[PDB]
Order: C-alpha cells, then sequence, then structure tokens
C-alpha cells in the first residue's frame, strides 16, 4: 500500500482498513486497538474542526482585510443583547448546545446504533451507518463512492490542522494574517522565511520577537494572551 | 551473555539481565535478596522520573531565561523569589498541602508494593482496572498510560523500558551536576553552559575556584 | 545482603544504632528548648 | 585485495576483494562486520565523491576568481553579484540555507532508505514509469549513469573512482590544513612553494593560524578555529 516512506515497513497494527492507513505510527500510538478506534474518531472530528477554522479564517480575512482574526474575538459583533456581558450568554448558549451534540456522536462511539432515532419525532431515524460517519440526514448527497471520499476527506484534513497550526505560530510570529504573510514571502522569498530570522548557533542565538500582547483589557478581565512557548522559538 | 558495565568483568550473579537496564553493575551486591531488588528496582525507577521532570523543569525555563524571552529564577533561588512574590500563601502551608497529596499517593504506591494488585479493588472512587499494576514500578493502565504504549506490543514496552531507564539515570547524574556546579561557579547550568560555549579553552573546572583551591 | 543485614541487626549494632538515636533526640530536644526544668510554656 | 597497503602485512578474513580499492587495510578492524562494512563502503562512497567535487571547485574558483579566498567563500560579499530578489536582491543565507536543507533532506532520505532495503526506492514516486536499475549499494546508474560509462568494466572503473577519490579526500585534507597555515588557495601556496622551497614549507607556517578568532556574518558571529592550536 502507498506507506508514508516508500521502502519502508508499516507496523503490524495498521493493516491498512482504516481511511487515509499510510502506515505512520512510529511511536506507537495506536498499537492498542480500542485507542486506535477512538484516535480514529479523535483525527475525524480534528480534521473537521480544523478544515472549518481554516476555511473560516481564509474568508474573513478576505472579506475583513482590517480585522486580525486572532483578535478577532475582541471586534467580534454582538447581535444579541445590549450588554457586554452578553459574551457569557452566547457561551452558556454554546456549551449547551456542543454538550448535547458532543454527547450524542459520544454515545453513538460507545454504543453504535443507540444514537440513530430523533428524540422528538419517532418516525425520524437515522439509517445503520459506521462509527464516526454518521450519513442519512447529515449526507444528503454523496457524489462518488464512499472510500475515495473518505481518504480525501481525511487528506483535506491533515492539511487544514497543519494549516491551522501554520496560521497559529506565523500569526505568532508575525503579528498578521495567512495571506498578508504569503504575500510578504512571495515579495522577498529568501529573507522572509522562518530560516531568515530565526538562527540558532552555539555562539548566539537569534530568536524573533512575538507581536502580540502578552494581555488584553476585555471588559476588565486581563485575559492572559501568552506566545506559545516562545522562550524555546529558534 | 550481554553488554555490561566493566567488559571483561563477569556481572553480579544476582542481576540475571531480566530488568531494564541490567548491566550488571552491583559492587556491593546491594540488590542480593530479590525483595531488596524489587524495592531498589522502584527506588531507581521514582528516583529517575523525578529526576528526569526535575531537569527538565530547571532546563526548559533557564534556556528560555538565556533567551531573554523571561526572567525565570535560577532553580537554586525559585523558592525564595516564590516566597517574597507570595505573602498570602504560607511556607507551612504549601508545605502541608503537597505532605498530604505526596502521602496518599504513596501510601497508594507502598501499599501496592506490599500486596500487588490490592489498590484495583475499587475503594478509591471506583477506580479497578487502572489501579492493578502492569508490574513492579510499572503500574500502567487507562490512567497512568492513556496512549497505551505499554498494552500495544511486548518489545515496544521492553525498549521504552530501556529508554526510560537509561534516561533517568541520566538525570540523575545530571542534577548531581547541577549541584556540584552550582557550588562551585554560583550559576545556573545554562549559564554554566553558555560560558563554557563562549571560551572553552578558559571555561573549565579548572577554572571556576573551588574544584582546585591553590592558585595555578 | 542478608549476611550483612543479620550482623546489623546484632545486639551491639541494635543497641549503638537505637542509643543514637535516643540520645539524639535527647540533644535536639535539648537544642531546640533549652534548659527545660519544669512542664510549662 | 591482492596488491596490498604495506609488504609483509596480511589482509583481514573479511577483506579479500568483493570491494574495488581492496587493499586490506582495516587496523582498527572497523568492518569486520559485513553490516558495518556496508555502511562504511556507503560513507566512503559519498565522502569520496563530496570531495572529488570540493577539490574539483577549489582548484576552478582559483583559475575563474583567484582574488577569492575559498576558505572564505562563504562570506555574503564574497558571493557572486546575482539577484536574489526582494528590495535590492542582496543575499541572505537563511533562505539560501533552506533551498540547500529540503532538497537534500529529501534526496539523503531517499539514499538512507536505498541503503537499509536495497532495491526499495528505485521508482520515481512520481512518474511510475521511471525507474532505476541499481545493480550495486552505492552504485544507482540510469539517469546517474546517463553515458552507460558502465556497461564495460565495472570494476576497473570502480577502482579508478574509488582512487581518485581517497586522493581527492587527501588532498581536501590538504587543502583545509594549507588554507589554515598560510592564508591562501592551494595555488598560491603551489606557486609560494615553488618560489622558494626552502623558505616556504610546512616548517614555517604550521605554527600559525591564519584564520581568524571569529567572523561576523550579517548580523551573527560565527566562531572559529583551526584544526590545530596554532596561534
Ligand atoms: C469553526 C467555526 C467558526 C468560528 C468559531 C468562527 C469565529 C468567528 N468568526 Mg468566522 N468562524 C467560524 C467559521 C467560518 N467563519 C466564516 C466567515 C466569517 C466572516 C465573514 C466573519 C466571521 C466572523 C467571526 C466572529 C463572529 C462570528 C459571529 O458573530 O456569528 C454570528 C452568527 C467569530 C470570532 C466575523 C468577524 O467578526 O471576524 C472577522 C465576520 O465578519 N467569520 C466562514 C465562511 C462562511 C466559516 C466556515
Ligand atoms: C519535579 C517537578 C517540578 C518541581 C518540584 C518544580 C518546582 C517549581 N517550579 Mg517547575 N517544577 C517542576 C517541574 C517542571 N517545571 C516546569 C516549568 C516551570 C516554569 C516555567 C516555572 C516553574 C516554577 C516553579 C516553582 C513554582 C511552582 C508553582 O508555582 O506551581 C504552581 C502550581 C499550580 C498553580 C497548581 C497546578 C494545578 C493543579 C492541577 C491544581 C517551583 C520551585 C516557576 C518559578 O521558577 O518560580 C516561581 C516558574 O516560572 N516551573 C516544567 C516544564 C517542568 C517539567
Ligand atoms: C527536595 C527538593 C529540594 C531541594 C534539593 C531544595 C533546595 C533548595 N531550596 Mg527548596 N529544595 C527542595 C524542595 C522544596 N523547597 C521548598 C521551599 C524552599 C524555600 C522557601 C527556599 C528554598 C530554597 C532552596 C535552595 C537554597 C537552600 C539554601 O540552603 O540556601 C542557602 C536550594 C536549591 C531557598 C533559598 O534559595 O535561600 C535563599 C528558599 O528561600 N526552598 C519546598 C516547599 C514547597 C520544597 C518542596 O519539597
Ligand atoms: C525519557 C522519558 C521516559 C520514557 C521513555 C518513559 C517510558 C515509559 N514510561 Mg515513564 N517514561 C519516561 C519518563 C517519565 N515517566 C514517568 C512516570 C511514569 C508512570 C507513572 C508510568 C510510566 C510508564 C512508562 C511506560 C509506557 C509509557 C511510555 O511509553 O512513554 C513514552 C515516552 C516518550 C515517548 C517520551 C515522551 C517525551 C515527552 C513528550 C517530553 C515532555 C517534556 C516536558 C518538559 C515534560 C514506558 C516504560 C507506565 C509504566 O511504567 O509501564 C506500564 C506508567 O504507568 N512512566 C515520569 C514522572 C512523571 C517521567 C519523567
Ligand atoms: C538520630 C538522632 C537525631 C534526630 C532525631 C535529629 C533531629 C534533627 N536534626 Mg540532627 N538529629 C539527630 C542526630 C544528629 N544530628 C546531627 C547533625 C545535624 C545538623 C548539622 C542539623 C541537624 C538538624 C536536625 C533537624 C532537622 C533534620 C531535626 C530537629 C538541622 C537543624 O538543626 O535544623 C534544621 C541541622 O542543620 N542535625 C548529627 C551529627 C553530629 C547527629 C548524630
Ligand atoms: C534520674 C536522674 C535525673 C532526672 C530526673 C533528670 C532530669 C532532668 N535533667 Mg538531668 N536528670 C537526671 C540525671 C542526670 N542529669 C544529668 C545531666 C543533665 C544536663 C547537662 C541537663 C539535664 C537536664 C534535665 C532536664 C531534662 C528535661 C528534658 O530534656 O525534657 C525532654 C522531655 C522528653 C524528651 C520526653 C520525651 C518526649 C518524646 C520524645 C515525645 C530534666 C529536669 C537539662 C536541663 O536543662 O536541666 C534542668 C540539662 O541541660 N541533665 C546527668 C549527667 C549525665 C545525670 C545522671
Ligand atoms: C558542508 C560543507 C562545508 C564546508 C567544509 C565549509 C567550510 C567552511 N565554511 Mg562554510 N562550509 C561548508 C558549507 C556551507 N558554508 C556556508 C556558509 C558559510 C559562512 C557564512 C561562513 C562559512 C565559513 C566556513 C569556514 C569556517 C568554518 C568554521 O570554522 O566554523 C565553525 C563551525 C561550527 C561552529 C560548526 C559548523 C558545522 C559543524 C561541523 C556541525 C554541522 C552543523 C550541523 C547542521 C549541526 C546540527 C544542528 C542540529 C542540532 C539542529 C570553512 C572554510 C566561515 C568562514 O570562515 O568564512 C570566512 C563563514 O563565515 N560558511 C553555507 C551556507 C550556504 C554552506 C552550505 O552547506
Ligand atoms: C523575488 C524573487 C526573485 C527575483 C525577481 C529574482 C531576479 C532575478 N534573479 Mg534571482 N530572483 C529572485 C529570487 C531568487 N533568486 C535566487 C537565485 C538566483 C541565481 C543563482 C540567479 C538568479 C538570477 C536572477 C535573474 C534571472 C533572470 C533570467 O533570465 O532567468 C532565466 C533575475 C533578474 C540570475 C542572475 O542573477 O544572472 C543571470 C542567476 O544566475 N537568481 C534565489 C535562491 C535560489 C531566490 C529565492
Ligand atoms: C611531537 C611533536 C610536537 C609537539 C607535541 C609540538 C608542540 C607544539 N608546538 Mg611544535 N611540536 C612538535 C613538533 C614540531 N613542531 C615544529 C614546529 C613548530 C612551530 C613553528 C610552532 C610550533 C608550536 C607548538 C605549539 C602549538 C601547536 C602547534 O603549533 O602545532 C604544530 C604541529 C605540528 C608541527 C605537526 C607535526 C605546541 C606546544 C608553536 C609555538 O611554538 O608557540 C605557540 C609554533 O609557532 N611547532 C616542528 C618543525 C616543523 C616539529 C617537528
Ligand atoms: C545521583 C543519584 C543516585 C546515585 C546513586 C548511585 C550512583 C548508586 C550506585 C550504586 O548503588 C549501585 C547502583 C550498586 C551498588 O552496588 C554500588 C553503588 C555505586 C553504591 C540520585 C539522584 C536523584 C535526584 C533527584 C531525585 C532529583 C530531584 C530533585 C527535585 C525534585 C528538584 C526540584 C526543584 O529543582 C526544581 C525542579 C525547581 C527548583 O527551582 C526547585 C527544586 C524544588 C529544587
Amino acid at each position: 500500500r502507498a506507506l508514508w516512506l516508500p521502502g519502508g515497513d508499516a507496523p503490524a497494527h495498521l493493516d491498512g482498513s482504516l481511511p487515509g492507513d499510510f502506515g505512520f505510527d512510529p511511536l506507537g500510538l495506536g498499537a492498542d486497538p480500542e485507542r486506535l478506534a477512538w484516535f480514529a474518531e479523535s483525527e475525524r472530528v480534528h480534521a473537521r474542526w480544523a478544515m472549518l477554522a481554516v476555511a473560516g479564517i481564509a474568508v474573513q480575512e478576505v472579506v475583513r482585510p482590517d480585522v486580525f482574526w486572532y483578535e478577532a474575538a475582541l471586534k467580534s459583533p454582538m447581535p444579541f443583547g445590549n450588554s457586554p456581558a452578553a459574551i457569557l450568554g452566547l457561551v452558556a448558549f454554546e456549551l449547551f448546545a456542543m454538550h448535547f451534540v458532543e454527547v450524542r456522536r459520544a454515545y453513538d462511539f460507545k454504543n453504535p446504533g443507540s444514537q440513530d432515532q430523533d428524540p422528538i419525532f419517532s418516525n425520524n431515524k437515522l439509517p445503520k451507518h459506521e462509527v464516526g460517519y454518521p450519513g442519512g440526514i447529515f449526507a444528503p448527497v454523496i457524489p462518488g463512492d464512499l472510500a475515495e471520499l473518505k481518504l480525501k476527506e481525511i487528506k483535506n484534513g491533515r492539511l487544514a490542522m497543519l494549516a491551522f497550526a501554520g496560521f497559529v505560530m506565523q500569526a505568532q510570529v508575525t503579528g498578521k494574517g495567512p495571506l498578508a504573510s504569503l504575500g510578504d514571502h512571495l515579495s522577498n522569498p529568501i529573507g522572509t522565511t522562518i530560516f531568515s530570522k530565526a538562527v540558532v548557533i552555539p555562539g548566539q542565538a537569534i530568536v524573533p520577537p512575538c507581536m502580540i500582547p502578552s494581555s488584553v483589557e476585555y471588559h476588565g478581565i486581563t485575559i492572559p494572551t501568552p506566545c506559545f512557548l516562545s522562550g524555546l522559538w529558534p | 551473555d550481554r553488554q555490561v558495565w566493566f567488559p571483561g568483568n563477569a556481572p553480579a550473579p544476582h542481576l540475571d539481565g531480566s530488568l531494564p537496564g541490567d548491566f550488571g553493575f552491583d559492587p556491593l551486591s546491594l540488590g542480593s535478596d530479590p525483595q531488596l531488588l524489587k524495592w531498589f528496582q522502584q527506588a531507581e525507577l521514582v528516583h529517575g522520573r523525578t529526576a528526569m521532570t526535575a531537569v527538565a523543569g530547571i532546563l526548559f525555563p533557564a534556556v528560555a531565561t538565556k533567551a531573554g524571552v523571561v526572567n525565570i529564577p535560577q532553580w537554586y533561588d525559585a523558592g525564595s523569589v516564590w516566597v517574597q512574590n507570595n505573602p498570602n500563601f504560607p511556607f507551612a502551608a504549601l508545605l502541608f498541602i503537597q505532605i498530604i497529596l505526596t502521602g496518599w499517593v504513596e501510601t497508594k504506591r507502598w501499599l501496592d508494593f506490599k500486596n500487588p494488585g490490592s489498590q484495583a479493588d475499587g475503594s478509591f472512587l471506583g477506580v479497578t482496572d487502572d489501579f492493578k499494576g502492569v508490574a513492579n514500578g510499572y503500574p500502567g493502565g487507562k490512567l497512568f498510560d492513556p496512549f497505551g504504549l505499554s498494552r500495544g506490543s511486548e518489545g515496544q514496552l521492553q525498549k521504552y523500558q530501556e529508554n526510560e531507564i537509561k534516561n533517568g539515570r541520566l538525570a540523575m547524574v545530571a542534577f548531581l551536576g547541577f549541584i556540584a556546579q552550582h557550588a562551585a561557579t554560583g550559576k545556573g547550568p545554562i549559564d554554566n553552559l553558555a560560558d563554557h560555549l563562549a571560551n572553552p579553552t578558559a571555561v573549565t573546572f579548572a577554572t571556576n575556584g573551588v574544584s582546585l583551591p591553590f592558585v595555578h | 545482603m542478608k549476611n550483612f543485614t543479620t550482623y546489623l541487626s546484632t545486639a551491639p549494632v541494635v543497641a549503638l544504632i537505637w542509643f543514637t538515636f535516643t540520645a539524639g533526640l535527647l540533644i535536639e530536644i535539648n537544642r531546640f528548648f533549652p534548659d527545660p526544668l519544669v512542664f510549662s510554656f | 585485495g591482492r596488491r596490498l597497503w604495506a609488504p609483509g602485512v596480511e589482509a583481514p578474513s573479511y577483506l579479500n576483494g568483493e570491494l574495488a580499492g581492496d587493499y586490506g587495510w582495516d587496523p582498527l578492524g572497523l568492518g569486520a562486520k559485513p553490516e558495518a562494512l556496508k555502511w562504511y563502503r556507503q560513507a566512503e562512497l559519498v565522502h569520496a565523491r563530496w570531495a572529488m567535487l570540493a577539490v574539483a571547485g577549489i582548484l576552478a574558483q582559483e583559475i575563474v576568481k583567484p582574488g577569492v579566498f575559498f576558505y572564505n567563500a562563504g562570506l555574503p560579499e564574497n558571493l557572486p553579484g546575482i539577484n536574489f530578489g526582494g528590495p535590492e536582491g542582496k543575499v541572505n543565507l537563511g533562505g539560501l540555507l533552506a533551498w540547500e536543507f529540503l532538497l537534500f533532506h529529501w534526496v539523503e532520505v531517499r539514499r538512507w532508505q536505498d541503503i537499509k532495503k536495497k532495491d526499495s526506492v528505485n521508482q520515481d514516486p512520481i512518474f511510475k514509469g521511471n525507474k532505476v536499475p541499481n545493480p550495486e549499494l552505492g552504485y544507482p546508474g540510469g539517469i546517474f549513469d546517463p553515458f552507460g560509462f558502465s556497461k564495460g568494466n565495472f570494476k576497473e572503473v570502480q577502482t579508478k573512482e574509488i582512487k581518485n577519490g581517497r586522493l581527492a579526500m587527501v588532498a581536501f585534507v590538504g587543502f583545509i590544513i594549507q588554507a589554515q597555515a598560510t592564508g591562501q588557495g592551494p595555488l598560491a601556496n603551489l606557486g609560494a612553494h615553488l618560489a622558494n622551497p626552502f623558505g616556504n614549507n610546512i616548517t614555517k607556517n604550521i605554527g600559525t593560524c591564519a584564520i581568524p578568532s571569529s567572523v561576523d556574518v550579517q548580523g551573527i558571529t560565527i566562531p572559529l578555529t583551526c584544526l590545530w592550536p596554532g596561534h
């Protein structure tokens, strides 16, 4: 099968049944089978959340170039309530909704087929499916076969996870959005890479400062905004 | 047989190579008794894991302090800095909290040593399988090994056991070096490393001042 | 190690350890609490 | 091999002529194990070819630009005047390091996977029709041998390669030590020896380390040292 390192050997606990199985497990994290199933569900949900986040960051940077996505919570709209404390109501609503939907997903994982019935309307029922791939009303149209689409989903999700890590780290080291950093790299390719402004030799070390402030004052809360392991930066 | 600490010398006859990191090193024969050997194996594992955590928590803040990003105090001064910066948290209260928490976890570990698997009865909040223990000094389970790196394969477990014991011994020797270098230079370990890297022919133990008390 | 611990369990060695502990406890009590004559605080 | 490195010595039992340039020379016995011998043969091949290219580059650069010290060729102002892009087109050396790091990580991981398992990365990963024959380890061929010079006596041309590579490695060590002792290029050293043989040789330069202790390259200070404690 396609291996992350061609010519190498896949570990024995990765047979190739899972979508996107390229034999990449050098640490042996998935050698326990129930841990492998749990980590497959975790990879799927991480991939989908990172896909949505990367698409949202790109769109809301294209739509609003004057708003930093790192600082987008400070300038977020407030369509509900006339008070600055209306964020706690939105937090409560989000916590209730995500608790419901994630408990539904988790109990589908532990008990397969248990959460297939609509709790309100007993006629509505999801058809029988696999764990982590609900289908039914969640997938009204499937443009193609399931296995190739699953491979496409996991590949795009891994790319989006790497892209979100890049978005975060570039926001810390540049203080600016993704496509602006891409334009700065396109303007000066030789002098904008991480290898350009960061050099560590045994003599001395040059570490770029992070432009994000260490804290912000959000209605008298003083939210800490630490640069992610900035002392270990090159 | 296996590789030994002194090539050409036979290993200690009470060390048969079953334990991780067995290089046959027991010149004082302190591990002749098998029960005392299990006790000393738990001692070495606890010392090594504590040393590994301590050396990481000394080195990474000191590396970050050397780069100028933060101003975390050196390891020999952090208790004083914490006490001076926390007047509302008395030393005795912090010590009491540490003593009761460590006493709870260490008494559980001790009672598991006396009777293995005895903490698996569900008396602590219904925890049954996770407190059973895999081997002497290797608890495992879903709590202590949540990634399941010991439940995958046997050879992977032995490789990780060798990694753990060798890095633990290295960290213990490193902490001894931390003590000796602070007593000789009055500076942090990353400060000592930076001073050595700046000019290694003149920054040596022979030039600190206390390793060679004479003028020379 | 068993024979060495049996030697440490002999009566003069046990007496030395116990009397060192007791004498040290009395010495450190009289150091931390100098001149105790009565049970008064 | 048959002709040995010294008269009267005997070859080790694991060195009797499989490899080219086998003179039965292993005083430390490092090639006693076949896996270690294969790894060290790969190391000798890449060291030989890199020293080959290095000696060719050092000799050719003194023909074209005799006024540039090859020891100082890494300095940004000793670079050729070319446009690296940006506001001024000046070098940055970070992106220059990044290019080489990425490309050489790819090609050397490919070579490493070849060394671990023979004929395991012969195929082109993208265009699967393309393939490398790889008759022996360290000798890939195909697009690496376009003129097909290995179709004849493979052992003889392998012997030529390994012997020229050993000469190139010794010559590169001589280049480095001469540049550190004199502060001049190799052909300048040869001309100085040809001018005054008894007044300019190793006995007059071995005590001096002409390289400065440290240099400053666009904001960072790289420490420098000779290969011996000269002053
Ligand atoms: C690999 C072949 C190679 C060789 C033999 C040399 C040789 C030399 N270079 Mg050159 N370079 C080489 C490649 C490159 N150089 C440069 C750019 C420069 C510059 C800017 C300079 C040199 C200089 C030098 C000279 C002094 C070296 C020294 O003493 O520093 C001391 C050496 C060290 C402190 C260690 C250096 C390498 C060491 C053997 C370890 C290898 C590095 C590993 C990646 C370490 C891994 C790090 C991990 C932990 C992440 C010497 C003639 C200097 C000079 O003298 O010019 C006047 C100088 O200023 N070179 C680039 C960037 C395109 C290279 C690309 O590969
Ligand atoms: C060296 C060591 C052990 C050495 C023992 C050896 C070699 C034994 C060898 C032998 O027995 C054998 C095998 C066989 C026998 O026949 C012969 C001998 C030769 C006898 C242990 C160290 C072990 C060292 C340990 C446990 C380290 C832990 C220290 C801690 C917790 C430090 C914490 C903090 O430093 C932080 C993190 C932050 C700071 O700011 C504050 C503080 C609190 C100071």
